[PDB]
């Protein structure tokens, strides 16, 4: 009971961090690269005039 | 159409053990739990894949869900968008993946050894959504997690939102701590409450005429279940920004 | 006896009526607003349905256990 | 002593309660935007005639309980 | 014995609650709407008609009900 | 014994709140109607008595039925 | 035996309230037109005693029906 | 035994709701009119007191029923 | 027998909702009034007084009936 | 310790002995009568106080019958002013004025009901007096089937002042029955000024019952 | 004989009802006129919560009851 | 006994009637001020779901004792 | 005796009702108010707090009313 | 059991019935997805 709660509150925090290091990291930082480098773009073009 | 045969009968239960306990305590939550984590980090790796900014390829579409949650929690604030985000990323496709698999064949009869004897076939499915285990802790993370953030941000805030948010006569704390402590079992309980409901609707609606009855009750079972985890997704950060606000 | 009967006619009919007479405001404020703004058509579609979703989501909750007290 | 013919009469009763005050509000929000403007017109019709189905569908379950107690 | 004389008045009661309210505001939306503008009459008639119709449905459903009980 | 008399209490209580509430916005309806443009009179007046007239005949189900338990 | 007091005492006690909310709202409406349209008078005087009248004949008839089953 | 006093206790209790509403929706009513139209603001008290008359009628039909009952 | 108790517990809940939600409608339409026009808010409150005295009244009536059953 | 009992009477019999109703009744008539006098043989110009209650409370309440109701505030304006001064002034005297019915070695059914019957009257002799017939219209006349409940709406005419005696009864009464409460438990009125919550809602109760007799009156006049 | 209990239930509950919606449409009204009359507070705020004492004082007397099934 | 499943069936009842009007008003408001501005909707979006979370808290309550009383 | 398991279910869900209502009310309100002028939101969420809160305190206080019943 | 039979058909029914419903407009929102961070690479192109 307790205890069980207590082990899958254990492997839930396990994943949720795995996947904040890995996956939401990554994903959003490829997101933001992504808008970020068309930003960039965006004052290039304002360069290149 | 007709449903000649097929409605048996129907039996419930609050929950469902698994095998191996005695290696460790494992009860059929924690196997589907399991299941829904390994599907979740597949998903990643798959939509991490050369991660080469490729485009559509079914990362895409994970992509675009996690802008969508990244886009819904800016707007309801900005102070912890990034440090939380991950938090409220976690429940999110979680609690949607716990909704998940509650339709599948035999659902509710997986793991059954077997109408014979039924001695020992526990449904090793018990849904991690249909266990109030899962809620339970992930309700107390969500608490501590705000808490926390409230004590970081404005520690004096916190006290003071309470205990001096009327200082002279009568004060909003003690209601509002009660109503935030509640908020947390709240929360608890709707994800207790949730899927628990539906699989029950699952066996006992479609234990009578299982032809079109069960097709609308389990449409509408998941788009309940998206709308739940799409709720306590927001209002963890709901809750925060009410601490910091 | 039939307490039980009693039981689930009281839960069904109970929890028939707030959903029965919630949905009526909700596509109500929804044609309203077709009247007045009808540009957000797509949205007042998307909102109306999930408020109905949780209408007869506590209906199917009031009718499972319905069943229940019945089974 | 008769409990089934109470719990059937509370369920058609406490079944049909609400589909008259939800339909009541229901047709009076359109009613009042099509009187405001025509052009909506089948659009609304089409709007209100599934949300009066859905809890129509509520007082088929109060008919239905209380059918199974009296047959 | 008398289970059945206070299970219809009941019926009877449960289900002339719900259309009385019913009724009540589909004519106040009918008449403010056809206050806000004539030559749409018609129109408005026919959705009262179609609202009395589905208030009076479920108001004889319960009324049938008792009288089935009746005897 | 008295349930008989429980019984045509239920049926002149219960029934009555109903229309007798629905008369009100019935005529509450027409008057701000009317207040807002009275050239529409006569229209308000011939859809005041049948809305008046159709939750007065669920208010009579209410009250003959009760008369019918008394006998 | 006390059970026709419970039964008169329920009877009344819905009895003396149709009118209550109805006045409420009947009121609400003709004070509303007024300031709306102080010019129009005595129509919609004639419209509300018409409308209380029929709200509180429903309350007359609970109470002579408890003075009726108290007697 | 203390039937008579749960009796007592319906009778005062119940017939409280309703003219509470009422009374409350008569001065909203009354206030909202006198905030647009002050210049009616005699009328409008006027049409205030007659449905006070009424709807604490409907309150005191339950009171004395609740003493005739008490003894 | 506890069930004194339980007729002061059913008096005093079903005087307490009613003035309840009377007071709260009372103070509603103030509020309105106040936030359309606060230049009349001395006649305003004079009445919103005169609602909240009726209100406390109703609930008097409710109330002092806990206490007389004790006696 | 609750000891609170009904003064319920019978007008048409002999008074009794106590006669409670009729001794309140004959204190505030006396109370009355003392401030006419002191108001009428000391009367100035312009008094103050003496003249004030005539001009707040007579000249008051005339100028909003003929704002209700104009010529025929006139008609009724005995009826009126005698609902007024009165019954308002028994309660105050009734509202614990040093007695508290303690010491004995309009809360009357009877006094309420013959009210409602000078009220009935009134509608009997001057509504529809212009009219002789105005009773009959609009019941079941050749519209009656719009007007079928006319003659119900005349039964509920014949009813409200049956209504308005049970409500001068009531409240009244109950003003009684709080204060005995409070005297048995919590004394000295309540934690809130019962006693002043009292006396007001006996005094809107008496307006409201001078307004509703003119705005039955004015009902019977259309 | 445990009706102490049901009865501190039905007392908290059916004492705690009516407030709940007179806090619900108090502060409706109020964050309407904050929305018309923002630096009004001063005032409005003050009514607010003079308003808010009445409705949660008579669900604390509802309490005082539970707490008297307690004595 | 049975009694138990009336507990069931009455609490479920009432947490179904509870927040069944509220969540109906809660989504019809919703949908309102989108209209009257798409620009704002999605600060109102978010707003309004932890109205219908406190709602659904309070069902989820109601259920959650029903099943507790069933084990 | 089931006396316990019915006087939770009562306390539960007749304390649950009014607050469910009257979030909703409450979060209508405050949406109306901040689609209408938003500028305000930082007050006007400050009070749907305050507001909230003050509801579900009457909601906590049956909830924990029952939970103390319930041990 | 017969049960688990019911469930497998109820299955089938409901993802036969969505894989009509509205899996074009998931697929026609995906290729916009897609589109969108083409035009965004696009726009780098011709901006650089």
């Amino acid at each position: 009971n307790p205890t069980l709660f207590i082990a899958q509150l254990i492997n839930f925090l396990l994943l949720i961090f795995i996947l904040r290091a890995l996956l939401y990291r990554p994903v959003m930082n490829l997101l933001n690269e992504r808008t970020r480098r068309i930003e960039e773009s965006v004052r290039d073009a304002e360069k290149v005039r | 159409f007709f449903l000649y045969t097929g409605p048996p009968h129907v039996e419930v239960a609050a929950e469902v053990i698994f095998d191996g306990i005695p290696g460790f305590p494992i009860t059929n939550s924690f196997v589907v739990a399991i299941i829904i984590d390994i599907f979740v980090i597949a998903l990643a790796v798959a939509a991490t894949r050369n991660l080469q900014m490729v485009p559509r390829g079914l990362q895409n579409v994970m992509e675009f869900i996690l802008e969508s949650l990244y886009n819904l929690f800016r707007n309801i604030n900005a102070k912890y968008v990034a440090t939380a985000f991950p938090l409220v990323a976690t429940i999110f496709l979680f609690v949607l993946f716990g909704n998940w698999f509650g339709l599948l064949p035999g659902v509710g009869s997986i793991g059954v050894c077997c109408a014979a004897q039924g001695k020992k076939l526990v449904p090793l499915f018990r849904a991690p959504a249909a266990d109030l285990n899962f809620t339970f802790a992930i309700a107390v993370i969500s608490f501590v997690f705000i808490e926390y953030w409230g004590f970081r941000a404005l520690g004096p805030g916190y006290l003071k939102k309470f205990f001096n948010t009327n200082g002279i006569m009568s004060f909003v704390g003690i209601i509002e701590f009660i109503s935030e402590l509640v908020k947390p079992f709240a929360l608890a309980f709707r994800l207790f409450g949730n899927i628990f409901a539906g699989e029950v609707l699952l066996v006992v609606m479609a234990f009578l005429v299982p032809l079109l009855l069960p097709l609308p009750f389990y449409g509408f079972e998941v788009f309940v279940g998206f709308i739940q985890a799409l709720i306590f997704a927001l209002l963890t950060y709901a809750f925060l920004n009410i601490a910091v606000t | 006896e039939g307490l039980n009967l009693v039981a689930t006619a009281l839960a069904v009919g109970l929890g028939a009526i707030g959903p029965g007479v919630g949905i009526g405001i909700i596509v109500s404020g929804a044609v309203q607003a077709i009247g007045r703004n009808p540009e957000i058509e797509n949205r007042v579609v998307t909102y109306m349905f999930i408020g109905i979703a949780f209408t007869e989501a506590l209906a199917i909750f009031g009718l499972v256990i319905a069943f229940l007290i019945g089974f």
